[PDB]
RNA sequence: GUGAGAUUGUGAAGGGAUCUCGCAGGCAUCGUGAGGGAAGUAUGGGGUAGUACGAGAGGAACUCCCAUGCCGUGCCUCUGGUUUCUGGAGUUUGUCGAAGGGCAAGUGCUCCGACGCUAUCGCACGGUGGUUCUCGGCUGAACGCCUCUAAGCCAGAAACCAGUCCCAAGACCGGGUGCCCGU
RNA sequence: UCGAAUCGCCACUUCUCUUAUCCGGUGGGCUGCCCGCCCGGCGCCCAGUACCUUCAUUUUCACAAGAUC
RNA sequence: GUUCAUAGCGACGUCGCUUUUUGAUCCUUCGAUGUCGGCUCUUCCUAACCUAGCGCCGCAGAAGACGCUAAGGGUUGGAUUGUUCACCCACUGACAGGGAACGUGAGCUGGGUUUAGACCGUCGUGAGACAGGUUGGUUUUACCCUACUUGGCUGGAGAUUGCGAGUAAAAGAUUAUCCGCGCAAAGCGGAGGCAGUCCGUUUUUUUCUGGGUCUGCCGUUGGGUGGCAUGUGCUUGGCGCU
RNA sequence: GUGUAGCCCUCCCGAUGUAGACGUGGCGUGGGGGUGAGGACGAAGCCGAUGGCGCGAGCCUCGGAUGGACCCGCCUCUAGUGCAGAUCUUGGUUGGCGUAGCAAAGAUCUAACGGAAUAUUUUUAAAUGCAACGUUGGAUACUGGAGCGGGGAAGG
RNA sequence: GGAAUGAACCGCUUAGGGAUAUGUGGCGUCAAAACUUGUGGGCUCAUUCUCGAUACGUGAAAAGGGUGUUGGUGGAUAUCCACCGGCCCCGA
RNA sequence: AUCGAACCACCUAGUAGCUGGUUCACGUCGAAGUUUCCCUCAGGAUAGCUGGUGCUUGUUAAGAAGUAUUGUGCGGU
RNA sequence: UAGGAAGACCGAUAGCGAACAAGUAGCGUGAGCGAAAGUUUGAAAAGUACUUUGGAAAGAGAGUGACAUAGAACCUGAAAUCGUGACAACGACAAUGGAAGUACCUUCAUUUCUCGGCCAGACCCAACCUCGCCGCGCAAUUUCCUUCCG
């Protein structure tokens, strides 16, 4: 017998299994299609989630009821210290897939990079990359590197660079890890010879996020979702609850199959792990590319709001702290909790729509406290509402 | 494959350097799929080691539309309750040949599993097979003794594309590179081939007068 | 050959014979992607335009633009809900001699209440190419007329396949790299 | 440490294409006949066809009691 | 059907298909396969209601009829009734039809049906009967195997053994006996000398040390620069040094 | 000389079978009448990679690093005479399984003492003797006079 | 022992074993046999539940259509008309 | 803890055309589900099919035959 | 109630319910119902003095005895089920099963050892079964062949 009435199935079958991610780091599975006409450039960057806020701006959109008016849009702040490039890898194409040719190392690596190869770095001999350093610049060392670079030129189709983040510069108290996060970034544009030239120039040097993305562009966000543990079918899949009178419980699926086939099928909802999955979530628009507060104190100052303030809210980002580095501001939400490392990628979908080509001009950035109902923008506003307090008077009296 | 330290150490003590088993390399260009698979499967059961190359040049009788529809019917079959257990639909031409041969073997006994282990089935002619030796053909399945001229036929590579195979451009790029390298090398050493030919000639008039007559009697000189 | 064991049914010392096992990898990282899954879908408005057609009456459509319904993947800046931070305050009966400070009433009860969790009750986002069917044509015979069909060629559905997306080497990767050990 | 089964090999084979196709290519004369032109190998018992030269009792088959790896 | 068999229909006849109705049978089950409907949830079919693409009309425009390819996606909220079915009120692009043991009770519910109490009508002399109406009437057990959902530990290439040797690797005294450019070319470039021991059937034999002068390097010293995002690494210029 | 280890040697013809019938110098068990043996230099019973014989039911030898007092061959007579299942009877053992659980009546903490129940290490102190018991003092709390108060009948 | 599978179909009917030859059924692989036999003829192309291929086995098909192609029969004229088969296609 | 007739012992091992069970080997043979009668239709008696024991005989046929030939009758599909 | 005589009987789940402190223990308001259980260690208690660890129970030694694996519910001591040492290997076809070989094990049996009942090869005689090569009969080879014409 058919169903009495029709309604669509719950959930998406293209995100199976709902199992825990193999790694915590966000990783780009695919990279944008290479265009040989453009100049060589990098395609991704690594950032850390550092809380949320909202802004005000004027929208330019002819034919819309909101044209030439102000709107309020929530945003996400992500800290972006510069990355360091340490390696070059080349790939060749075979009838069975892509295979790595080799690797060229930078001969000078930091302690935080070599921490990634140990589980107890302090109580260890710390011998990683020691023999390569003693051999790289010798006469046999230069010949060996020239041999590998020749194989890159002759029989490669893809060039990538090995880069790691700098966790020493990101002086965060709640991020406990001291070993760098390492990933691969593809170089797009130009020929193979030109791609290798850019990679060699960017060896041992730092790469800033302003050189990879522009202010009013879009990007993709590879990240790992917040975890929820073992959860039931109502929260995991979104099925309806049963009537109050049900014996043995309500938060269940009543029928998990028919008599035939004589088994449970993979399309029926069951309880299990929820959250901590990898997602991609394309088309997030960049609203601002900031700089470190040590060099540019007025981060949140706007042409329409001349107050001198930084991007950090009053009392700090809850659970994270201060933003002491460069940052990016993205429109909307981002997967994962605070302190997690996130990969931003240049887009795959076409970027010719009017929404994606709009130019953004901010007008106001909110910096009130996120604890409680914040109602002051700066610390001077609070000290102007209240006059001198009891503790201020005592300090002055002691000063006398 | 991948000799461990146990294997390399034993070879070092014994003094062995290299070894190559007796293998037949078959060029599968312009061969009927079903007839070649049946001949090869019987030879595998008789204790032979066979490597087949250029699996993308196998031919099937009928039009491309007819054969593409036949594959799409096979692709429709899957275990409804758990498709990851169901039949697996391989897409490369070399995988299709191995599946066809497997269905002509007893595959649920150790004897048949061992026989299937002796077939390699490359696509194109890889670099590790080029210089091994001369290739062979199967005259009973050569498609110029098998098909009438006016009948339409399908090339396996073209049919494997359009149903999921995504390495047609890679295979044709590598094959063209091989032809140029092999053609350049073969034009070289034309001097030594001519010199040997000019050596067998004029060897006569240097041999004794009786051995030349025996050669003439048997049609060798 | 060499290094460890065992020969355990009717004392305790010695030697012999034989049988088993080991004689080479380990840890740590960056990737590949066969195969399997697979997702976006629909309505309205602006303009076209009171235009095309029509005696009149009546009355279209494509490019382009702006919104919304259902579904999907996430998030907590704002708004709402939730309080065993029993946080701060208030208040009833009993109780410690009174005030202070408390305690009991399985959280006594009332108000406000952070962090966290959460709601289409709040916010953000939801792509690209090919092979073809029905059908429509071009050249063109059979059949010195013709014919979209016999050979050949072109265009082409919310269908099908691949890309993007999720899992991924029992798919046994002779893919790369760092250090230790043996040779 | 291991006694093992397997018993052609080559820097002349180890390039390509056709079968309604000059099957080594290739022109001419009058719709098939006729006439011209040019260019796998070794290996099997003297390193080579020739004079010379040790084969035993392992004294009638037995995994070649010998090789390769 | 304005005339016009076939736009659309189509009588009198005749040929089929389906198993979603009801009959016919009695093959399996009576030391028991839980018997209606609704709720919840997944999947399949097409004989296509809406959405996509085409042809044709008794298709001026608009609105429609019919036919073909198409099952990718969708198909509602309520009043009375236990209902399935039906009928009304509204919304909508549309409110299509079916299968899965008449899907689904160790998933629920228990209104209906179908025990024991009791009332009515008709029937019976009576005990009692009625597929007639009415009211009240226990819904038991998973900790086993498999399936499914997540969660971990660990072997394995003769898929645990053989010593049973096949690279989507290079290209040569049979990979030995050096590096760079070049097309598996033509050709063109670079290389430190001395003495000893132990080994040595050859061609400047194979090694092990000591000075022997060192290009390229590692680890330094300060001092002057200089770059990077700025407590940590480097590059230039001299000290001796391995 | 029906039938046995068939008195022996040639030759010819048939050979399966449920329910059922019949045959066998066919096998095995407890006891009686006869006959002939065996046993403390080890009877019965028990065990087995102990083999040999027979189509088979079975028989016999061997070893016990088993046992410690009875027992068998043959001819006959006799019967409470042969087990895989009866939701069979009586004992024993068993996976499930160190599993399901041991969740009403609010609740204990601290020091000293007692105790074999510790402060147990030979290969600085914590990371190598845990957990739990009674009494007394102190703290906290419950019953809340229709009481886990103080006395009786029935019953014990 | 054969028809992949089946109480009943085909062959054959049964003491324990060798050699030889057959029956039904077969000789591309699974799988023994034409290592894909003939120095024998014809016919057939079948696009979405996918041409056809072992009887019993309705263990699936009809009426009605098609110059798709290959054969016959009977009439006019030096190609035309009517009718009937085979294989394939629609009806499905 | 028992009620459309309590409990205890006995008649009582009540009767059952119905359900379940029924313990060694080899050898020679080997069926029936049909007829008539029965308060008979899930059962019997009776004949048929089978086994055992034979009797009387014979060595080409005695009173042989699921088959032909010749002669001579019958029949209404 | 006292004696006697026996048995082709049963032999501890049998024979009386009772081989034993049995109409007992136990059950039921009651009438009534009603078991299990061989103390069978050894000829003889000679029933383990004493040393050492342990709170004790016990363990490790010593001793009695022909035997202590005869140690006290103690003759013999089976099967089901379990622990330990050694070994054999083995993917997933649930295992078990049949046939025919092979690789390792055999506290088994029989034969031989200067002739052998061992293992192979070739040869001879008889019998049976095949292949090559060479032929015959028939008016089967005249519904035919060959010439010259119309
Ligand atoms: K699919
Ligand atoms: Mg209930
Ligand atoms: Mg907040
Ligand atoms: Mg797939
Ligand atoms: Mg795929
Ligand atoms: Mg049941
Ligand atoms: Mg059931
Ligand atoms: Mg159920
Ligand atoms: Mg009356
Ligand atoms: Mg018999
Ligand atoms: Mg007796
Ligand atoms: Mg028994
Ligand atoms: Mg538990
Ligand atoms: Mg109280
Ligand atoms: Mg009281
Ligand atoms: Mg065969
Ligand atoms: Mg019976
Ligand atoms: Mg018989
Ligand atoms: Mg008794
Ligand atoms: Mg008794
Ligand atoms: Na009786
Ligand atoms: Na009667
Ligand atoms: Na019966």
């Amino acid at each position: 017998s058919h169903c009495k009435f029709e309604h669509p199935r719950h959930g998406h079958l293209g995100f199976l299994p709902r199992k825990r991610s193999r790694q915590i780091r966000g990783r780009a599975r695919s990279f944008p299609k290479d265009d040989p006409s453009q100049k060589p450039h990098l395609t991704s960057f690594m950032v850390y989630k550092a809380g949320m806020t909202h802004i005000v701006r004027d929208v330019d959109r002819p034919g819309s009821k909101v044209n030439k008016k102000e709107v309020v849009e929530p945003v996400t702040i992500l800290e972006a210290p510069p990355m360091v490039v340490v390696g070059i890898v080349g790939y060749r194409q075979t009838p069975v897939g892509h295979k790595t040719i080799g690797t060229v190392w930078a001969h000078h690596t930091s302690v935080e990079f070599r921490r990634r190869f140990y589980k107890n770095w302090k109580q260890s001999a710390q011998l990683a990359f020691t023999k390569r350093k003693q051999f790289a610049r010798t006469t046999e060392g230069r010949l060996a590197e020239a041999r590998t670079l020749k194989a890159f030129e002759k029989k490669a189709d893809i060039i990538r660079v090995v880069a790691h983040t700098q966790l020493r510069k990101l002086r965060n108290n709640r991020v406990g890890v001291k070993k760098a996060h390492v990933s691969e970034i593809q170089i797009n544009g130009g020929t193979i010879a030109q791609k290798i030239e850019l990679a060699k120039s960017l060896l041992e040097k730092e790469v800033r996020i302003d050189s990879v993305f522009q202010q009013s562009e879009a990007c993709d966000v590879c990240a790992v979702t917040k975890g929820h543990g073992f959860t039931g079918v109502v929260k995991r899949w979104g099925v309806a609850c049963l009537p109050r009178k049900t014996h043995r419980g309500l938060r269940k699926v009543a029928c998990i199959g028919a008599w035939h086939p004589s088994r449970v099928m993979y399309t029926v909802a069951r309880a299990g792990q929820h959250g901590y999955h990898h997602r991609t979530h394309l088309n997030k628009k960049i609203y601002q590319l900031g700089r470190a507060v040590s060099m540019e104190p007025n981060q949140a100052t706007t042409a329409y709001d001349l107050t001198a303030k930084t991007i950090t809210p009053m009392g700090g980002f809850v659970g994270y702290g201060t933003v002491r580095n460069d940052y990016v501001m993205l429109k909307g939400s981002v997967a994962g909790p605070r302190r997690r490392v996130i990969t931003l990628r240049r887009p795959m979908a076409p970027q010719t729509s009017r929404k994606l080509t709009e130019k953004i001009t901010l007008k106001f950035i909110d910096t009130s406290s996120k604890i409680g109902h914040g109602r002051f923008q700066t610390k001077k506003e609070k000290s102007q509402w209240y006059g001198p307090l009891k503790k201020d008077r005592i300090r002055r009296e002691e000063r006398l | 494959v991948l000799p461990s330290r146990r294997s390399l150490n034993r070879s070092s003590r014994k003094g062995f350097k290299k070894h190559r088993p007796d293998i037949i390399v078959i060029d599968l260009k312009d061969h009927v799929l079903g007839r070649a698979a049946a001949i090869v499967a019987k030879q595998l059961l008789l204790g032979k080691k066979i490597t087949v190359v250029r699996c993308e040049k196998l031919t099937i009788a009928g039009s491309e539309i007819r054969n593409k529809i036949k594959y799409l019917q096979f692709l429709r079959k899957r275990k409804l309750s758990n498709p990851k257990l169901g039949p697996f639909h391989h897409r490369s031409p070399s995988d299709v040949f191995i599946r066809t041969v497997r269905s002509m073997l007893p595959r649920y006994t150790k004897r048949g599993q061992r026989a299937l282990r002796q077939l390699v089935a490359y696509e194109g002619v890889p670099v590790n097979v080029v210089r091994t030796g001369g290739r062979v053909v199967i005259p009973k399945a050569q498609r110029h003794n098998c098909y009438r001229n006016e009948r339409r036929f399908t090339v396996l590579g073209n049919m494997c594309k359009h149903v999921g195979w995504k390495y047609s451009d890679v295979v044709e790029k590598l094959e063209a590179a091989r032809i140029e390298k092999s053609g350049r090398h073969h034009k070289k050493m034309e001097k030594v081939r001519v010199a040997w030919k000019n050596a067998r000639k004029e060897a006569l008039k240097k041999m004794p007068q009786k051995n030349v007559e025996v050669l003439k009697k048997f049609g060798l000189a």
